[PDB]
């Protein structure tokens, strides 16, 4: 995997192992079993009581509050149909599947619930970009805080849109691979045409952030990705929303590999430093 | 007049009366013997009960004997029965090891430098049929490296490595009857301390007398030689160089000295008469060495797969004879005694074996 | 060597009718052999399997390797030669060299799980072969010692449950699951400066 | 390096050289034995004193000495943190095949980077001024192997950067 | 370059 | 902490060394070559990369690129693998040891040298740097503090007026045409002639050729007809195959794109005219010592009678009343390099350096402010 | 598990021994001989089939036919037989003892290659092998990096040209002009000079002449004229049955086939103009390094003055200003063994190998990805 | 390298003839491929893509993937082992060095002529490797006419046809009077 | 072979 993947393949492969013999009769299957992804939010998938005939899916969000005070009423009809049903585990976003009417399409149902967590996160992007497309009065600003203790800041203004990334870093071992990671980050551009410029800011927080209360601090940089709509119109939406969700996890699974890389190569060089110990031997 | 015997090293070396045949210790728990033939060395015979490691050997120009003397805190006298040797257990009561080990010139006692802070001296004894040990631990606070004897059998030097090298005094009353008047002192009875080193000058590896049995001589590690010359009053004398530490001593006549250790190549000194200082003498064995390689095609590819292809066996060491000859075990003697010794041999940890000579340098 | 019409790279797809019902295990081994070679009409069973490369059909019979693998458990021999030895020995003699109020209950409780354990009549011929061997050492031990009493003869149960495919997801479940396992689990302090050596604990060494 | 580490280099190598001999001396403490003495720490007779060749106060080496065993041991001059890492990294990965270079320990000294030993099982099946050099040239090249490591981080991070910016 | 030229 | 490195990242060659020396110890081309075929035989793992005279020696199995393109960098990683190959292998000197003084055109990018900043302080943590002009170490190396500077190097050509003790930044014209464009249009007249040359190693074989065996001519029309009787002209050289090669006018057709810059196609002017624009833009009293002082530097200016034709051609558009002399040291190859040293001998400069403290406190943007 | 067998399948004889030793331990020729006749005897029911110096001391009254033809396979059985007698009645070592090394000529098919890897896997189940090319092993065994290899066996002529630590796979040539078209030329011209043979043993008499008695001409011209003053070249040779054998022009007519191959009717080129085609493909700077160094191995090459005859051919057709050298090891027949033998000494290749892990997994097409 | 490919598959083709009989091989039996990992795991599921072709003696040969290898060499000349770059590579660096706003007019009509285009799907690859390497803002359209082969001499005709060029040959007179030189000076 | 030449 490079570009990390927005699909859990965990849900694909239980629904298809449970569709595949879907059509065997009276067959309930009963299931209860509980995940968990990035960005610290658990999953769950139980039956919501002895009939067997209907499976749920839930949520637990960490930043759900922002959500239900913006209103998702748009992903309650266009992504998501009949097939949604009010919260029941911690008052976050559940469905279910009705196997008692004929369930007709067998990939796409399960494409649309493999991204739930992508899905319910552009409620909020893909309305401000609406609202500064729209020509409405600019929509206030809002900070979204996700489990991580970093934050998450946007700005939607008339002509473009901004975005700005906090970045905090646990383990000291990993801080200054961090800072190397995201230092070539803001000039590499000789490969890229039509893409949004890169800065990034550690010192000296940006202006925007001043008055509201996001991530402040000492060792935290910053990353803010500059919007215009040649990029984040209705075509090229989804990809920069997948790009730009997916991007702490590409961060870091990067950074590991980088550290296997690094790994081999020292791990190579020992047979060369063996190589020319053997000089010491006899014939 | 280099000669190869086995390609592990070597521990120690013993010689006959006629210099016709040699022991090898294989640095296994055996000992092998070799004799001549023409001008080619050959095994003749193959001497194994010890279940440890050999690390002392010594031969008896008349009585054809030779003790094995090393760990396993035993010692066996080997004795000649028609074509075959046969073993004669000894008791030395000990409890670490034993390293070294030396005969006398009458062939009447044998001494072991134990490793157990103990020096053991043993005589024959036909009553019980076997070797009684005495002890002598007075003034022993470490290990003893070397030992060396006088011609009337009484006086014992005892290198060890707590700085000093001092002579003793043994004498058995029931195998020993009384010395003739000496310098040093009194010829008192065993078990005492007669004398001790001046001051501090590094460990001790080696000891030598002469025939009139009036110098004694020893090395260190410090890089030093010293000089005890008991015919003044204990007139001692120094020298040093920038050679590595020595691992041998003797010497050819009164005045005249040889060592050698890891320099990879014999080094000789001398002894003023008066001027109570010594001086030196480099590389009385031969001018230099040379140096050879070859193409061997195959070894070309060979090495690289494992070491650098360009590499070879090319050595700065191959100029000066200081490639193989890795370092130096000890030295003997060829022909008569410590009086003009016309020949001398030297051992070598590489696993070989090597001659010189004295007179064939010419000056 | 005993069969012909398959392709190099399609052999392990065809060597896997073992994890099928191609395998029975067999309480005698040269009884089926002359059985097969008397009838060996309706004992031989037959493959349709299917090239994944040109899409072309092509089959072979089934011949006495049905018990042979799974025989082989108990008679490693033919693969192995160095570990000439059973395995229904080796457990008896596994529970022989423990203390004695410990190998009374042992024999009593011996677990079918793990996939190469799936094989048919796996536990009537261990539990079988057992009995036997136990059953013969206390006769000899009460023949040295007369007596007219009967001990209890030793019981010894083989059970047949699910799970035989996984045994271990299960046991990790309830692992986690234990608050006792936040407390034993290894802190990262522990190996900042000690070491890895943390990890290092065995259950058979000890000083 | 003449003007830079030629001079530390010839004075380790002559302090090694001078140190490098060895002898086999029976076990004087525990019954029969060879055993190495530096790391026992039994008897002080046969101890020499350590001694240290060094110019920067981050970087160090030690010199012992013994009668079987000769043990060294180095700092390396390491400025910011992912050298640090990188170099124990690399030394982490030198340990774990240390088995066929008969020369190296299994662990760093306590306090000190990667330390190696000597003893007289290794100076007669071995060359003698093999090992020296062996051991100066990895002085020298672990400066080269660290550059080039940095180096080798920091363009994957510039070509995953590259790699993720293409899309938008 | 970035516009006009290449480099 | 006794001196200094120089080190000039020429676009086609590294010069280096010690500050103080009249000479360069390192003169490498800035070359970073890899393996363009698979290998078969096994007792060789070696070095994947390579960099430097074993990349020329060995170009006939290496797909050469040059890392520097024009002035500006192009691959990072490239640049970084070449200083630390003349760093540690060439100098053999650590960078804590010494600082290093850096070296680049004018009218370049801020970024370039903000990531260079970066980069030098960050991996060989060199205790302090600088960054300066070409020219003005050229006039440092000449000895003068007024004239104009003409740095025709292998990636950019620029000019840059200059008076007694200050500078006119407002004057510098940069032309991208250096020696990597006429190579490409001689390569393209040596096809036109009948031998062709495609990849890397010939273009070194041309590099070489044009060195060796190419001049500008007075006239061009006199010269084009002295060609029409091709009996006195043709060269021959000796390829290393030992093919011959005949070179008759592409001698002198290739510099004289320098004067028309309309045969490669780029709508410019040549240097005379942007030198003649450039001292105009200046203002009237400086203008006699400009002409009277015309500095040139780079290794694109070497071609016998090139100062002729420029004094020619100078004389010509400029008004014919008083006197233009050209100064052509033999040893502008390495003037930049010798500035840089004399430079960094110099007392007073030994507190304009950047150190690692204030760069951190402040943050790479400080070079921007340092002397431009 | 202390050495390795390699054996080198020729087109022509069978080259097999250990890893370690400078001489072959077998050496047989390729023969899978059958009974022609009847037979009448009682005492007898002996080797329906024959391999090896037995078919070759009984060969009057076998149908010997050789199981490889140029290089490549076409009956599977008689190299079975062969390789079973080899191991067996010859060296007597077990398969699953010590692995095998095997070679083939380059440009082969690849079912040859697989068949080959699948036969010895099943049957003999050798616990690993490899598969190369007798070039790069004459290349070890000469002890150099950098030639061009002359492998003209007795099946197949090819040459692969190589530089230091790498090969160049895209200019190899494979002709299948070898010894066994040279003796079928030869037999045809003794039939014009009044002597003939057709059948098989016949075919290895010739043989033998051909390997006793042939050499090749600095001049063709000039050696015709001087045989038309037939009284010094015209040589005897003694036949089986005693009858003599004189033999003029036709020492030096079969050999030139080689330069010519006209004669034959074959529309190619000889061995000269092949080999300095595929060094002019080759790039210009390793042109200089493949002209200095030119090895050359097979049997069909040990004829005197073929190496004077090719260095004069070369000089001729290259440019006349530089050193051409050749390079004729007295032991080039067991060339591609040697270095077989130095390639499985080498420590580096005892991870090379393949093993049956390997090949438990899927058909031999594993042979190519690996092993090559 | 058909040939050479074919010697690997087990045929062989090393004179003229030969040559021949490959040359109309390639022309009747190669195409392009869109993706060439893609073709060649099908192709590792070869039951769907091998053809035959019948060789004048009768003989028939089966030709898999050297069907879309073989033009693959134009995207990847380091097939042959030359050191350049591929057709798009080399498109896109001439139409980079011109000005950049004939950049646009130049996208928007690409004419391709010669044989050595007409396998199909050629003109797809193009248009995708083209739009990957060239901003995506643009629209980049490849015009393929089913004439090719002779469009040059069409073009020489209707050329010759012109009234403005009957003026613009070299006659007798004047080439005899100036040299062969004056063909270098009309129109380069 | 299978074209051209036996084999
Ligand atoms: N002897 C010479 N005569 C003419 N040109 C030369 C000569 N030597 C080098 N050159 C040219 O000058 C260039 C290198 O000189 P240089 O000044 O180091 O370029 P840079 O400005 O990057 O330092 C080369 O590209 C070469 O074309
Ligand atoms: N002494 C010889 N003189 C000339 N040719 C020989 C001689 N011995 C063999 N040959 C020729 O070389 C061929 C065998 O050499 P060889 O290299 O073993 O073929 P291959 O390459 O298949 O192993 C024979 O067919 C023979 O024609
Ligand atoms: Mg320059
Ligand atoms: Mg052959």
């Amino acid at each position: 995997m490079i570009l990390l993947e927005v699909n859990n393949r965990i849900i694909e492969e239980t629904l298809a192992l449970k569709f595949e013999n879907a059509a065997a009769g009276n067959k309930p299957e009963a299931v209860e079993v509980t995940f968990a992804d990035f960005d610290g939010v658990l999953y769950h998938i139980s039956n919501p009581n002895g009939d067997k005939t209907k499976v749920m899916v839930s949520i637990s969000l960490k930043f759900y509050k922002e959500l239900q005070a913006h209103g998702a009423d748009e992903l309650l009809k266009r992504v998501y149909g009949s097939y949604l049903v009010n919260p029941e585990s911690g008052y976050n976003v559940s469905l279910l599947y009705d196997l008692e009417n004929l369930p007709a399409s067998k990939d796409s149902i399960v494409h649309q619930a493999g991204m739930l967590k992508r899905n319910c996160f552009a409620s909020v992007f893909e309305k401000y970009f609406q609202f500064q497309e729209e020509g409405k009065e600019g929509e206030n600003r809002a900070v979204i805080h996700y489990r991580d203790d970093e934050t998450m800041y946007v700005e939607s203004k008339k002509d473009r849109v901004t975005v700005v990334f906090s970045t905090v870093f646990k383990d000291d071992d990993d801080v200054v691979i961090g800072k190397v990671f995201m230092q070539e980050f803001k000039e590499g551009r000789r490969a890229s045409h039509t893409a949004p410029q890169v800065l990034f800011s550690h010192r000296e927080p940006p202006l925007e952030l001043k008055d509201t209360d996001a991530a402040v601090g000492d060792n935290i940089g910053y990353i803010t990705f500059v919007l215009f709509p040649r990029h984040t119109n209705a075509s090229a939406r989804d990809n920069t929303i997948n790009l730009i969700h997916t991007f702490r996890d590409y961060l870091h699974y990067h950074i590991k590999c980088s550290k296997a890389y690094i790994h081999t190569r020292m791990r190579a060089k020992t047979s060369d430093f063996l190589k020319v110990l053997n000089r010491a031997r006899p014939d | 007049a280099y000669h190869s015997f086995l390609v592990e090293p070597i521990s120690c070396h013993a010689w006959n009366k006629d210099r016709t045949q040699i022991a090898i210790c294989p640095n296994n728990h055996e000992v092998h013997i070799y004799e001549k033939s023409g001008n080619k060395w050959v095994q003749v015979h193959e001497l194994k009960e010890h279940n440890g490691q050999v690390t002392g050997i010594d031969w008896a120009p008349d009585s054809n004997r030779i003790v094995t003397c090393g760990t396993d805190r035993n010692a066996y006298v080997w004795t000649l029965k028609g074509r075959t040797w046969k073993p004669t257990l000894v008791i030395l009561r000990i409890n670490r090891a034993a390293r070294c080990v030396r005969w006398a010139p009458n062939e009447k006692k044998f001494a072991v430098g134990s490793g157990s802070r103990v020096i053991s001296i043993c005589y024959f004894e036909q009553e019980n049929d076997w070797w009684v040990c005495k002890h002598i631990k007075k003034p022993i606070r470490s290990t003893v490296l070397s030992l060396d004897w006088h011609p009337n059998s009484v006086l014992l030097a005892a290198g060890s490595c707590d700085f000093k090298c001092r002579i003793f005094s043994a004498y058995i009353k029931e195998v020993e009857e009384r010395p003739a008047p000496t310098p040093w002192g009194s010829k008192m009875p065993f078990g005492e301390l007669m004398f001790e080193s001046s001051s501090s000058c590094g460990w001790v590896h080696g000891v030598c007398f002469s025939a009139n049995g009036s110098r004694v001589a020893w090395v260190s590690h410090d890089s030093t030689v010293c000089l005890a010359d008991a015919d003044k009053k204990m007139a001692v004398a120094t020298l040093a160089s920038e050679t590595l530490p020595l691992l041998a001593v003797t010497f050819i006549t009164e005045s005249s000295l040889v060592a050698a250790g890891h320099d990879c190549f014999p080094v000789l000194f001398t002894y003023d008469s008066a001027a109570g200082k010594l001086s030196f003498g480099g590389r009385l064995d031969v001018p230099k060495q040379s140096s050879q390689r070859g193409l061997t095609a195959r070894e070309r590819f060979q090495n690289l797969d494992k070491k650098a292809s360009s590499e070879g066996s090319a050595a700065a060491g191959a100029g000066l004879d200081s490639l193989h000859k890795n370092s130096v075990s000890q030295i003997s003697v060829l022909s008569g005694g410590k009086a003009k010794c016309s020949q001398f041999c030297t051992t070598g940890m590489d696993g070989g074996m090597s001659i010189w000579d004295v007179r064939s340098l010419e000056s | 060597d005993r069969e012909v019409g398959i392709p190099p790279e399609q052999s392990l797809e065809t060597a896997k009718a073992v994890k099928e019902r191609y395998s029975y295990v067999c309480p005698d081994l040269v009884k089926e052999f002359n059985k097969y070679d008397t009838d060996g009409s309706k004992w031989i069973k037959q493959y349709t399997g299917i090239n994944a490369i040109s899409k072309k059909e092509f089959s072979i019979d089934v011949g006495y390797e049905r018990f042979l693998g799974p025989e082989i458990f108990f008679h490693p021999e033919f693969a192995n030669p160095d570990f000439t030895q059973p395995i229904s020995e080796v457990v008896d003699e596994v529970i022989q060299n423990c203390p004695i109020d410990v190998r009374r209950p042992l024999y009593k409780n011996i677990v079918l799980s793990g996939g190469s354990t799936m094989f048919r009549d796996f536990g009537r011929r261990l539990q079988r072969d057992l009995k036997r061997t136990v059953d013969a050492r206390l006769k000899l031990s009460e023949e040295l010692s007369g007596g007219r009493l009967k001990p209890k003869p030793i019981d010894v149960q083989v059970i047949t449950h699910h799970m035989q495919r996984y045994a271990v997801w299960f046991g990790g479940s309830m692992l986690a699951s234990t608050p006792e396992f936040y407390q034993v689990c290894h802190t990262k302090k522990d190996y900042e400066e000690i070491g890895p050596s943390i990890c290092r604990h065995n259950p058979v060494f000890g000083v | 390096m003449t003007a830079t580490l030629r001079p530390y280099l010839s004075a380790v190598r002559a302090t090694l050289q001078a140190a490098l001999c060895l002898e086999n001396f029976s076990s004087q403490v525990v019954e029969r034995h060879n055993k190495p003495e530096v790391e026992v720490r039994s008897s002080k007779e046969l101890l020499l004193q350590p001694v240290t060749i060094s110019r920067n106060e981050k970087e160090k080496v030690l010199i012992e000495g013994s009668i079987n065993s000769v043990r060294v041991s180095i700092a390396v001059k390491q400025a910011d943190e992912i050298e640090k890492i990188l170099c124990h990294k690399f030394m982490r990965f030198m340990m774990m095949r240390a088995e066929n270079f008969f020369i190296l320990r299994r662990k760093p000294v306590e306090g000190y980077d990667i330390s190696f030993l000597i003893t007289n099982f290794h100076t007669e099946q071995m060359y003698k001024h093999k090992l020296v050099d062996f051991v100066i040239h990895f002085m020298e090249e672990i400066d080269k192997e660290i550059s080039e490591m940095k180096l080798s981080v920091n363009a994957r991070a510039r070509i995953v950067a590259e790699e993720f910016l293409k899309n938008f | 370059w970035x516009a006009x030229c290449p480099a | 902490e006794t001196t200094a490195l120089v080190c000039d990242n020429g676009s086609g060659l590294v010069k280096a060394g010690f500050a103080g020396d009249d000479a360069p110890r390192a003169v490498f081309p800035s070359i970073v070559g890899r393996p363009r075929h698979q290998g078969v035989m096994v007792g060789m793992g070696q070095k994947d990369s390579y960099v430097g005279d074993e990349a020329q020696s060995k170009r006939g199995i290496l797909t050469l690129k040059y890392p520097i393109e024009h002035g500006i960098i192009t691959n990072w990683d490239d640049m970084e693998k070449i200083w630390h190959h003349t760093f540690y292998n060439e100098l053999r000197v650590a960078p804590e040891e010494h600082p290093t003084l850096l070296t680049e055109a004018p009218l370049n990018p801020k970024a370039n040298r903000e990531k260079m900043t970066q980069i030098m302080f960050e991996t060989f943590n060199v205790p302090a740097m600088y960054v300066a002009i070409q020219a003005v170490l050229s006039l440092y190396a000449s000895g003068r503090t007024t004239g104009i500077v003409l740095d025709s190097g292998d990636g950019v050509t620029h000019n840059v007026p200059i008076y007694e003790g200050y500078a006119l930044p407002h004057a510098i014209m940069r032309l991208d045409l250096a020696g990597r464009d006429l190579t490409d249009y001689l390569m393209k007249i040596l096809t036109e002639r009948g031998y062709s040359f495609v990849t890397t190693a010939e273009r070194e074989i041309v590099r070489d050729i044009k060195e060796k065996l190419c001049y500008v001519a007075l006239d061009f029309e006199n010269e084009m007809a002295t060609a029409a009787s091709s009996s006195s002209l043709e060269k021959s050289y000796e390829l290393p195959d030992g093919q011959v090669i005949t070179i008759g006018n592409e001698r002198f057709r290739c510099p004289e794109t320098l004067f028309q810059p309309s045969f490669i196609g780029m709508e410019s002017a040549g240097i005379h005219e942007t030198t003649y624009n450039s001292i105009m833009k200046c203002d009237i009293d400086i203008r006699k010592d400009l002409y009277a002082n015309n500095v040139m530097s780079g290794g694109t200016t070497m071609y016998p009678g090139i100062a002729d034709r420029m004094q020619k051609e100078i004389t010509a558009l400029a008004p014919s009343t008083m006197k233009i002399k050209i100064i052509a040291p033999p040893e502008r190859k390495y003037s930049v390099w010798i500035g840089g040293s004399i430079l960094a001998s110099l007392s007073t400069f030994q507190q304009m350096w950047i150190t690692k403290q204030e760069y951190d406190e402040a943050g790479p943007s400080i070079v921007h402010r340092k002397c431009f």
